[PDB]
């Protein structure tokens, strides 16, 4: 449902991602990577459809993490982009790309790309 | 890579 | 660095994206249709490196727009992913995700891949 | 779109 | 294990996807859509890694098919690029490309990309 | 059209694809590392649609090179997805994914995606 | 199209 | 790697 998106979710590598959907399609929260540990904490920023289609579709979002903290900095970015379902089972379902800051010859292979699905569980 | 999982 | 990405830019299809960099690693601006009125721009949020590489390695950096403002709503939403390199001729170069909100069944086919090249003209 | 070019 | 690539794959859609694996690095095979149906059939080709690492890592490969066939055009093409993993549950886990042909106008938006999981079961 | 598939071509980072599309929508030949010498060659294998539609569409093709010859082994294979334009400039517009074989625990940056865009050189 | 599930 | 370009 609408703000069904708020909460903590985690995804099949162990990562948590704490997010809270504003009204009007913003998505602000924490990205916290391996262990849990302590400053494994990444901010996030993004953005969801607020109005979606009143139909079974899903609400389309993206958001983004620089893996960057004051503790590391991994000089590079995530971008997931996906959408969320909800029911009984909620699911946040992406495809991603991470892009490395790298020097014009390594360029042509900046950039990897996967798949994570997010639950509540 | 901190999107990655535990190195344990 | 901050400066360098601030502005606006450019993409070969026509498209604008004014943005602002802030100091925390922070993205925020609009993104604008290729040509058509003033009605066809979206709100966009990133975040970039603010403590990039010495050397000549770009900046990384990410944002997302959801295609809903007050006039229109593609039920989409796209995130770019990509590295500014700047010098004389600033561009930013990205690889972007498009995805529609669908039912169970399409959901196969929700996923649109692409890349653009930014052009910085304005700061 | 409004992520591709103007129409026709 | 090195041809126990070889088989009959299914994918979480239905799909069915039989192949058979060269000693030399070659994929030859029928990829099947939807319903099994009759000519929902359609060739594959594609390459593996046939001197894979000795260390557990998976087996790269990639395949292609043109969905066209005699007696349909669906005007694109789809390419999986993955590895192979066997065991007790040998799968192949992808990441693919399909592009249509399109006019210029549409070019920008004429690749989706997605993931499929292919078993033996 | 088979024939205008057919040839050499090259992208821009200097690699060499020499292919040859046969009536059946087969596509067989070798692709070559930019610059190098000789033995930089690989098989490559893929499938276009050899009745596209009249239109100024382009025609969707695939190809795959596994990374292995008698020289080297780098335990990866690069699929690329894309569309035939022709013309006086004819050119092979491409989107790719470079996938390695990994362990379990590094599968989830097992791929690159990229694309490159090929200029037809030779027949 | 032909790579996804049945129209059913 | 093979697909890249020639090296330093």
């Amino acid at each position: 449902a609408e703000a069904g998106i708020t909460g903590t979710w985690y995804n099949q590598l162990g990562s948590t991602f704490i997010v809270t959907a504003g009204a009007d399609g913003a998505l602000t929260g924490t990205y916290e990577s391996a262990v849990g540990n302590a400053e494994s904490r990444y901010v996030l920023t993004g953005r969801y459809d607020s109005a979606p289609a009143t139909d079974g579709s899903g609400t389309a979002l993206g958001w983004t993490v620089a893996w960057k903290n004051n503790y590391r900095n991994a000089h590079s970015a995530t971008t997931w982009s996906g959408q969320y379902v909800g029911g009984a089972e909620a699911r946040i379902n992406t495809q991603w790309l991470l892009t490395s800051g790298t020097t014009e010859a390594n360029a042509w292979k900046s950039t990897l790309v996967g798949h994570d699905t997010f639950t509540k569980v | 890579h901190p999107q990655g999982p535990p190195c344990k």
